Formats: structure tokens, C-alpha cells, sequence
RNA sequence: UACCUGGUUGAUCCUGCCAGUAGCAUAUGCUUGUCUCAAAGAUUAAGCCAUGCAUGUCUAAGUACGCACGGCCGGUACAGUGAAACUGCGAAUGGCUCAUUAAAUCAGUUAUGGUUCCUUUGGUCGCUCGUACUUGGAUAACUGUGGUAAUUCUAGAGCUAAUACAUGCCGACGGGCGCUGACCCCCUUCGCGGGGGGGAUGCGUGCAUUUAUCAGUGGUGACUCUAGAUAACCUCGGGCCGAUCGCACGCCCGGCGGCGACGACCCAUUCGAACGUCUGCCCUAUCAACUUUCGAUGGUAGUCGCCGUGCCUACCAUGGUGACCACGGGUGACGGGGAAUCAGGGUUCGAUUCCGGAGAGGGAGCCUGAGAAACGGCUACCACAUCCAAGGAAGGCAGCAGGCG
RNA sequence: AAGCGUUUACUUUGAAAAAAUUAGAGUGUUCAAAGCAGGCCGCCUGGAUACCGCAGCUAGGAAUAAUGGAAUAGGACCGCG
């Protein structure tokens, strides 16, 4: 092409959005922002397909132009804003706060949180920069460039920022034995404790994470997000709790619940 | 075909013309197109000559100098109003702006005044106070955050010096061992 | 125009690459600057990304650095003597990167006579009639004379450098890219570098 | 010795015209557990394309080859044997791709048939994208 | 479902091919009641096109003196819609086709530590030491004269606006830091000498770029990485330090204030783009040697480029590839994810809705713009082709329908 | 717990490998081809999973197929002048 793209096809849309084929040729292309292309879920899909509040994209535009949806500290007036992992969407009139956490499957979950939890969120830092006056800078996954940090923070750590002021409160250092949220790949939606770290000079490192039920699995470092220290997470967890049990066990849990409900 | 200054011919010349040149209005932003113009030398191969009387002679023509056409628009910038009416920097401009009467059949007679652009108003004064207040807020935020980071770096330096003293004490224990 | 492309020419083995596309805009090639010595004529060129480069076309001044004491001065270029790239760049006086030029030594002489309080150049027989450098060399106080003497102790100059300051023109290598950023800066040659370039100039002259 | 070209030969990092009352040589680590050679630090030459005393960094891949041609200056031609498996005919075949690798002058005891270790870098010429990192002597032939 | 049958002979058994057998595509003939989906000018002509449409766009938040509507509460400019227009952005997205192209495109894996990057988001934006209660003149829309047969052709006269174009300081701003440093003070020595402080004048002292030196806050497997100090420049075809706009309204005794919007020098993030590392592609020997001072393979030093490179230049060495099929030619070859047949193996198709590449009849060149060698952008040649008053003007349906062949 | 270890071909595990399509869980589009839907007095939910040739990274093995040690001895090893 002779420049950057502006459209996105419905077939070329990623799988975790779970869009349908019969309706449209194009898919809502996410705008430029804190998250990538195939790692976020747009506000129009979150409002129309998941919550089923509105019906059409014009109604989604009306909802976002009445200044009702307040994403993580500032009201965005765009229908295709990239809402990725660890984003707090605050709706004022319904009194409901939503935290974008992955489900145990590839999709996200409609995860309701209290306002006391919605006041903060957790974000993994990506790199440490030195500004023009010898000032340390943390660059996170959601592009939050926060300067003058706590010097204990390293490359693969997480920080607990406050939404009302944009400053850090606490931090989790990458240690062995901490919890983990696998944010990408075939293990998208797994929760377990970290049991091994394997470094690689030149090549890309790997982390063996053990599940709480005893299912150890390896994961590359590009899709790892720690969520707490030891066995105490600092977020609220959705149902399923990041296990990925077998399909026969899922069939059993469906059939027993169906025969118990009637 | 229109004329062109400086091409300096007597026939018909095709030239590239872009934005900023005479006899060519651009359509796309930066569009260039060959156009056909004539030289700046006046000959008999013409139709209409444009003439501007600079100095008026002795006699009075009844076609041009008899009927005087007034100006259509008045001044809009307050500095141009001050330059026209020879005003100072303290007297009023709102009472001295040029307003136009409007009259026609059916409707009532009206009088319309233009919106004065670049006039000193308390809204512009509030914005001028606003951006320097934002400058003050930025400098105060930098001072407070630099002081907080100085306290945090002093605490980290104290605990790092304690760790270095513990390491040197461990080295002394290994030397005594 | 001219295109920068690795597909317009032959393979490693010797076959011909047949063109599967035409020339592109990212394969941009522009003509040379070929700047001269004269009044400052620097044009601007919009480049890829919306930035601007600076083409020198005639340029005489240059902020040249002396590295044994690490001080630069804005110095006018008067002659081009040696260029390892092309003999035509010596024949026609054209400034490119890594040229050996003759530069004025009077700001370095003024800095040396103001700092170290020692005569520099100054062939025997002449005295300064405006008396300004004589005032700058004389009239010292009591305790600052120790500092001037400690400067005088560490003011040894080389023989070839002293001969070049006596002639009044120094040899400077153009280190900055002149046709890209517009500036034509460089550094004054010293030591084995100056001996190698003077040997090459002597081999050129014969 | 050195400096047989038209221009002056020096390293862009070190400075050599300091106030005098051996020239300082710049070298650097290369990574991936490869040890630096002694002669790259001990020598008096320069090379702007040397992976130890030059402005080039080893990235990407680290591969191996066998030396078959040394007729070029400051660079050699290696040979790479590999076996290709066709899914239909369940056998192998001999294919070779003889890339040109910049032989750094920190190694001198280099003959043909020597197994050499190459590393990906920026393209220094039209067909050279690799530096010589370490040289292993061939099987036998101590003399 | 890992499947056979007839045919050479007077008759038999083989090899052997032909004919049957069943699908998936393309066309054609006959016939046709319902309903749900549904391919559809690709194969020959990437041949040529009449006609009409396909990219234009305003919010209370850049410009509003066209009564085109319009309220009376006016003399303290503009109630509020608002045609047309300047400006900003898009027009480099999307649709079509596979012409070209055989280590090329493309598929898997990598790095940009060798580069750019609109918008959005997050950091910056009294850090600089020398009319600001707001700087200057040009123009569109408008009034009027029109030239031409005709155009999205435009000009002279009278104006008028900027978040279009240039200039540009007040405030912080009183003292810090390095220098020249007049001069002064204290102790000791007979004296020169030696040791320790204060200080007049002036200069420089923000971010970004260029030159070189010294030392080595924070990282990478690895910098000539980020950053500190040192001596200057900061391209007049100048780099930022707001000479912008909208809504309710408050606190002092003229000074202070909110919610936003827009534009911006630099560092990140994202969409990417492009160069690179390794492996993989149909047939042909009636193609065995190919490339090379018209760059072929490297080195040195430069030019251009956004960056690395013979991409190109000046000089040196004669190198580089190949029977493991290079080089040359052909393809009814764009590549892939895929489709059909299928025991296992394979065979054929893939132009086609998803991704990447190429382009608007064939090449070449450029402005704008962050992004184009763009063609519902221009500029010259070849081929085709429109109106003409015979002077001239104007075009690119391998887009949507539609017309000829 | 960190680093090194004679090199390959081979073999086993693990990440990365875009969707549609291929097989396949669930669902009464009246069945089916399809689609990702629907049932109960706001909730339950799902929208999985498998294949993904070839090459490359990493972690164990050394049977098999190469590859060489030292033989005019400038052959290893612990130590000295």
C-alpha cells in the first residue's frame, strides 16, 4: 500500500472479539492509542456485542457523545478507542464499573468491580528511560510515561497507579512464587504461580508457571503479567479463575448443572 | 487569453503555473498546470486594455470622475480603526466602529455593526491569566515532585549505604574466618 | 531522478534482475551540493518525514576545534589543499567531508596569548602598535603570577605546529558533513596525523 | 606496516594527540559467550568493519561454515553444507549456499577447510552481512 | 469402502493401450411448479469507451459588515440560523485486475543496537538573564467592467478577516554556577618565598542540531546507548518557548481564578512503511560456462539518501557464481492461507471476496502532503480519441451499471 | 542458584505460529444446507478443541552415519629457574 491502513475486514478481525460473519464486510478498526491492534477490544464492540446495551453503531456514537462512558480517568468521545487489558470503564448513570480482564478462554470478560477497586489499576512497565536532565522514566504497556519512580522497579515489574492523579502507589517485583496472568497466545487466560525462570543470552527468555491445581506450563516473557505476591492477588477475579480444565470436565459441569436446574 | 507580467513576449506563451502565480487558481493543494498567456508588450493583437488613471488632468470626464462610488466595507480590525480615525490606545473603539444602515421594502429598517476582531476583552484577559497560571502550576509541580524524589533518593542512598556496610562487615567476617 | 536501489543491478552470480516495480519515492536520490568558498548560501530541502536538511553551496566560515586543549573557534576557510577522495575536488575548490584546508590561526593565537601569556607566531622584528596584546601580556598581579607560571609550565607546543602558527595557516580536517546539515566543522590536525597529511601533500606537490 | 591508503587510518573512539609530559586502543565485548581474541587488543592495525574494534554490532543469528576461498582481502568465502528433506522422496540432498563473510584481521592462522563461526550484523557491503567471531582449526594437520 | 469390466485369437495365458466407472469445474441442448442460499467479462481483447455516479467535510469551541431569513432591550462591536468563500484535514482509504515478475513476490523465524512515522494516548512546554490590556500589510465572499465559440478559463478598479503570511517583547528577574578578576585581609620567613579566605565590571549559563575532549545515574548477551561536565555555531530558502476560540460566573481592596477545544520543539506508544538473516518455487542442456574498466566481486575516502550497503563517485586487488544445474530461455507462472480427488503415498487447480506485491494503454519526471514516483494529481513522448467559429481547449471505466469488438 | 563443556545429521518435549476454510462440542434456522445462536421465571451461558507441511530457538540422549586427537613427537598433566 501507499500508506497506513484505515479499514479492517470482518474476516481479518481477531478471534477474541468473537464478531459474526453474516452482518458486515468490514470490522471496526481500533484507533491509535495505548494498546496494539490484536490485543484490545474496541468500545463499540464492548458496548454493542458484549453488553448488548445499544443496537447500532449510530446508537454507540450517541452513547459516547452524551458523555456517559468514562474510560480510566477521562471521557473519550470515539467509538473505536483501543480498550485493552487492565482498563476501567466507568458509566456514571448505571453506577457500574467494568474492568477489562481476560476470561479463561480467549475472550475478555464482563467483570464488575466496586468503585473502591476502580479508583486504582495495575500496569506492567515495559522499559526504563533516562530523560534529558537525568530523570528516570517508566514506560508501561498502556504507554503511561511516569517519571521520578521508586528505584526498586525493574523492567518486568508492575506498578499500581491511581486514576485520579496518575501517580504510583505500590509495586510488584518479578520474583519466583508470584501469581501470573498470561496475556497472549495459546495460554490466553491462565492464572498460576511462577515456579521457574530460564534466561537466554541473545534468545528470548521463558518462564515456567505452575497452576494452583498442578498444571505447569511454559510461557514466553512477552505475554506475562503478574497480578500479586504469592497467593494474594490485588485485583478481583472473574469466574473460572484461570484454570482451563478439560473439555470432558466442561461437558460434565454443563450437563450436571443442566440436569440440576431442569 | 489573459496577460502576464514579465514573460516579455508579443505572441502566446504556455507556462507552468502554480499556487502564488497570476492567471491560475489552484484546485488541489499544490496543483501545477500548463496555461496559455500573453506577453507584457502591448500590440494591436489584443481585445481589451485595462487602464488606471493615476493623475487627473484639467478637464472633468462625466463618465468616471462625475459619479463617485463609496467604499463597500468599513474597517474591522481595531488597529485599522485607530489608524483611520487617528485614535489613541485608551479611547473607545466600540463607539467609533463604522456601522451600516439597511433598508428595503417589506422589512423594517435596521443598522448592522461588524464584529471587531482582536479587541481587548476580559475573556482574552482570563485566557492570558490562564496559561501563565498553568505555567505556575507546572513549575510548582516540578518543584514538589523534585523534592519528593530527593527525599526518596536520600532514603534509597541511606539503605544502599547500609547494605554496603553490611557487605563490608560480611567481608570482615570472612577475613576473620 | 536517480534511484537508490539494490534491484536495478546484477545479482551476486551475474544474472540480471528484471524490474517488478518502477522507481519509488523512498528510493530517493538527489544531486550533489558541491559547496564552494564564499558568502554563506545555505538552502533548505524538505526530506522524508517532514524534516529539513541544509545544502551549503558557498561557505567560508567553520567552527573548528583544537583538540589538545579542546577549544573551537569560528574560522574562515581560505584554501583547499588535500582530499583523499578525488583529485578534481582539490583542483576545483570543493568542500566535502574529510578535506584538509588551510584556516586562519589568529583566534587560536589570541586565545593562546590570552590564556598562557606566551608569544605565539611573532617573527622577530615586529611589535604591535595598537598595544592591546602588549597590555594582555603585561600587567600581572602578585598571586595570579603563580597561576600564569603553572600555565606556562604546561604550554609545550610541537615543532610542525609551531611552524604552521608561524606561517599563520593551520591544517584542518572537515569532520562534519557539509552538504547534509549545512555546517562544515572540523578539527585541527596534530602529531602523526599532521605528519601523514603533510607527507601526502609533499608527495602530491613533488 | 599500516596506513598504505590515501587518507589517515585511525579509530573513531580513541584520541592520540594528547599532551605528552603506546597508543590507546579501543575494544569491546561481543556477547553470546564469545571471548575476545588477544591480537585484536594487542595489534596496532585498525578495521572499521571488525566486530571487536569497529562500529558494528552482532545481532540476530549466529551460524557456522567451512572456509573454501581466501583470495579476497579483509574478507573470505565460506561454504555451508546442509541436507534438504523432500516429503515425497524420503531421502536427503546436498545443497550449499556460499555466502561472503568479512574476515576480521584479528585471526591470522586461517586456512581452507577450517570450521568458522559467523554472526549476523548490518550489511557492510553488497553480499556481506556477517562477521567472523571465532575460528576453530580443522581436523588434524597440526603443522 | 485400500474395488473392477469389455476389446487382439479357432480357443488360452501374459505385456500392453483403448473403451467403459464415479466426482470436482467450464460451455452447450431439452424441459421446468415451490422455497432457502448462491457463482456470475477471468480464460481470446491489462482491447476501446458515449452517458450518469463513485471524496468531500462545521462544531456553543479558526474566520459571518450577502437583511437569504431574522428578536427589539439598543447606540457598550457581534441576538440566533446562515448561501458563497479563505483556512484545517481527508483525497496515499476503499473497489477492480493479475499485465509484469521464477531467491523476485510471497510463506515460516529474526532484528532496525542501521531508519522514518499523520492522528490518538502518556510524558514536556516561568528552567534561557535580553506596543505586550495584543504588532504589520495582502487577499477571497461582495460592488462594478468584461475577453473567448467553448473549460471546474479567469483580470485590471474599491474594500474587508485570521489558528492563511511575517515581526515580536513585557512577566518569571533576585539572586545562584564557571570564568576572566581590578583589589583587600590573616599567619610565618630579615627578605624573596609559602599557605588560607572575601570581592567591583563584563561574558556565558532552557530544550533540539553540529565538532571534539574528560569521567563513568540507569540498562542490554552486547554501544560510538541514555545521561554529566568541558570551548562555540544554532543556517534569514530562520526550530519551540501559545500575539487562538467557546460556556455558565465567582474572591480581594485594578489584581486573581474553572470546564474544555485547537495548534505545537522534543521523548515514548500504536497503525504501519522499508531495508536486512536462514530455509522453501514449474519446465528446459536442441542453454556449459556466466558477470567485468557502460560496477562485475571487495578495500580505502567521499556524494545522495530517513538510515547500513558500489546506490553512485576517485584510486587500488582480480575477484564473484557454477554439474549440488549458475547463466540463458519459456510458462495458458502473482505468491500464500486454501479447493477437488483421495487407503498410505501422492496428482491437479489457485485470477477470484482473507493477507502481502504490481497498476490504472506503454515508459519516464515532479509539486503538495507525515505517508504517492499518486494517475476520479499534474508534466513531456508513442498509440487511441472529443468539441471547434479553425485561433484553441480537453481525456484516461484492469471502479459501479451500461455500449462495440 | 549462575557460567563453561568437540562439531554435525537424528530423535522427544515447550513457546511463538492471524482469521475464513478442514474435522469436531453445544444450539430445533419446522428438518437440512447454514448461522453463532437461545431457555427460563434479571439469570444461565457459550461462541471450544484438533491439524498447522518446511526452516529457526530452547531443554535431555549418544545407538546409528560422518569427524579428529600423539607416531621426523613443537604430545598432554602437577610443579620450578
Amino acid at each position: 500500500a501507499r500508506g497506513p491502513k484505515k479499514h479492517l475486514k470482518r474476516v481479518a478481525a481477531p478471534k477474541h472479539w468473537m464478531l459474526d460473519k453474516l452482518t458486515g464486510v468490514f470490522a471496526p478498526r481500533p484507533s491509535t492509542g495505548p494498546h496494539k491492534l490484536r490485543e484490545c477490544l474496541p468500545l463499540i464492540i464492548f458496548l454493542r456485542n458484549r453488553l448488548k446495551y445499544a443496537l447500532t453503531g449510530d446508537e454507540v456514537k450517541k452513547i459516547c457523545m452524551q458523555r456517559f462512558i468514562k474510560i480510566d480517568g477521562k471521557v473519550r468521545t470515539d467509538i473505536t478507542y483501543p480498550a485493552g487489558f487492565m482498563d476501567v470503564i466507568s458509566i456514571d448513570k448505571t453506577g457500574e464499573n467494568f474492568r477489562l480482564i481476560y476470561d479463561t478462554k480467549g475472550r475478555f470478560a464482563v467483570h464488575r468491580i466496586t468503585p473502591e477497586e476502580a479508583k486504582y489499576k495495575l500496569c506492567k512497565v515495559r522499559k526504563i528511560f533516562v530523560g534529558t536532565k537525568g530523570i528516570p522514566h517508566l514506560v508501561t504497556h498502556d504507554a503511561r510515561t511516569i517519571r521520578y519512580p521508586d528505584p526498586l522497579i525493574k523492567v518486568n515489574d508492575t506498578i499500581q497507579i491511581d486514576l485520579e492523579t496518575g501517580k504510583i502507589t505500590d509495586f510488584i517485583k518479578f520474583d519466583t512464587g508470584n501469581l501470573c496472568m498470561v496475556t497472549g497466545g495459546a495460554n490466553l487466560g491462565r492464572i498460576g504461580v511462577i515456579t521457574n525462570r530460564e534466561r537466554h543470552p541473545g534468545s528470548f527468555d521463558v518462564v515456567h508457571v505452575k497452576d494452583a491445581n498442578g498444571n505447569s506450563f511454559a510461557t514466553r516473557l512477552s505475554n506475562i503479567f503478574v497480578i500479586g505476591k504469592g497467593n494474594k492477588p490485588w485485583i478481583s477475579l472473574p469466574r473460572g479463575k484461570g484454570i482451563r480444565l478439560t473439555i470432558a470436565e466442561e461437558r460434565d459441569k454443563r450437563l450436571a448443572a443442566k440436569q440440576s436446574s431442569g | 487569453f489573459p496577460m502576464k507580467q514579465g514573460v516579455l513576449t508579443h505572441g502566446r506563451v504556455r507556462l507552468l503555473l502554480s499556487k502564488g502565480h497570476s492567471c491560475y487558481r489552484p484546485r488541489r493543494t499544490g496543483e501545477r498546470k500548463r496555461k496559455s498567456v500573453r506577453g507584457c508588450i502591448v500590440d494591436a493583437n489584443l481585445s481589451v486594455l485595462n487602464l488606471v488613471i493615476v493623475k487627473k488632468g484639467e478637464k472633468d470626464i462625466p463618465g468616471l470622475t462625475d459619479t463617485t462610488v463609496p467604499r463597500r466595507l468599513g474597517p474591522k480590525r481595531a488597529s485599522r480603526i485607530r489608524k483611520l480615525f487617528n485614535l489613541s490606545k485608551e479611547d473607545d473603539v466600540r463607539q467609533y466602529v463604522v456601522r451600516k444602515p439597511l433598508n428595503k421594502e417589506g422589512k423594517k429598517p435596521r443598522t448592522k455593526a461588524p464584529k471587531i476582531q482582536r479587541l481587548v476583552t476580559p475573556r482574552v484577559l482570563q485566557h492570558k491569566r490562564r496559561r501563565i497560571a498553568l505555567k505556575k502550576q507546572r513549575t510548582k509541580k516540578n518543584k514538589e515532585e523534585a523534592a519528593e524524589y530527593a527525599k526518596l533518593l536520600a532514603k534509597r542512598m541511606k539503605e544502599a549505604k547500609e547494605k554496603r556496610q553490611e557487605q563490608i562487615a560480611k567481608r570482615r567476617r570472612l577475613s576473620s574466618l | 531522478g536517480i534511484s537508490r536501489d539494490n534491484w536495478h543491478k546484477r545479482r551476486k552470480t551475474g544474472g540480471k534482475r528484471k524490474p517488478y516495480h518502477k522507481k519509488r519515492k523512498y528510493e530517493l536520490g538527489r544531486p550533489a551540493a558541491n559547496t564552494k568558498i564564499g558568502p554563506r548560501r545555505i538552502h533548505t530541502v524538505r526530506v522524508r518525514g517532514g524534516n529539513k536538511k541544509y545544502r551549503a553551496l558557498r561557505l567560508d566560515v567553520g567552527n573548528f576545534s583544537w583538540g589538545s586543549e579542546c577549544c573551537t573557534r569560528k574560522t574562515r576557510i581560505i584554501d583547499v589543499v588535500y582530499n583523499a577522495s578525488n583529485n578534481e575536488l582539490v583542483r576545483t575548490k570543493t568542500l566535502v567531508k574529510n578535506c584538509i584546508v588551510l584556516i586562519d590561526s589568529t583566534p587560536y593565537r589570541q586565545w593562546y596569548e590570552s590564556h598562557y601569556a606566551l608569544p605565539l607566531g611573532r617573527k622577530k622584528g615586529a611589535k604591535l602598535t595598537p598595544e592591546e596584546e602588549e597590555i594582555l601580556n603585561k600587567k600581572r598581579s602578585k598571586k595570579i603570577q603563580k597561576k600564569y607560571d603553572e600555565r606556562k609550565k604546561n604550554a609545550k607546543i610541537s615543532s610542525l605546529l609551531e611552524e604552521q602558527f608561524q606561517q599563520g595557516k593551520l591544517l584542518a580536517c572537515i569532520a562534519s558533513r557539509p552538504g547534509q546539515c549545512g555546517r562544515a566543522d572540523g578539527y585541527v590536525l596534530e602529531g602523526k596525523e599532521l605528519e601523514f597529511y603533510l607527507r601526502k601533500i609533499k608527495a602530491r606537490k613533488g | 606496516d599500516i596506513q598504505t591508503e590515501r587518507a589517515y587510518q585511525k579509530q573513531p573512539t580513541i584520541f592520540q594527540n594528547k599532551k605528552r609530559v603506546k597508543l590507546p586502543r579501543y575494544y569491546k565485548n561481543i556477547g553470546l559467550g564469545f571471548k575476545t581474541p588477544k591480537e585484536a587488543i594487542e595489534g596496532t592495525y585498525i578495521d572499521k568493519k571488525c566486530p571487536f574494534t569497529g562500529n558494528v554490532s552482532i545481532r540476530g543469528r549466529i551460524l557456522s561454515g567451512v572456509v573454501t576461498k581466501m583470495k579476497m582481502q579483509r574478507t573470505i568465502v565460506i561454504r555451508r553444507d546442509y541436507l534438504h528433506y523432500i516429503r515425497k522422496y524420503n531421502r536427503f540432498e546436498k545443497r550449499h549456499k556460499n555466502m561472503s563473510v568479512h574476515l576480521s584481521p584479528c585471526f591470522r592462522d586461517v586456512q581452507i577447510g577450517d570450521i568458522v563461526t559467523v554472526g549476523e550484523c548490518r550489511p557492510l557491503s553488497k553480499t556481506v552481512r556477517f562477521n567472523v567471531l571465532k575460528v576453530t582449526k580443522a581436523a588434524g594437520t597440526k603443522k
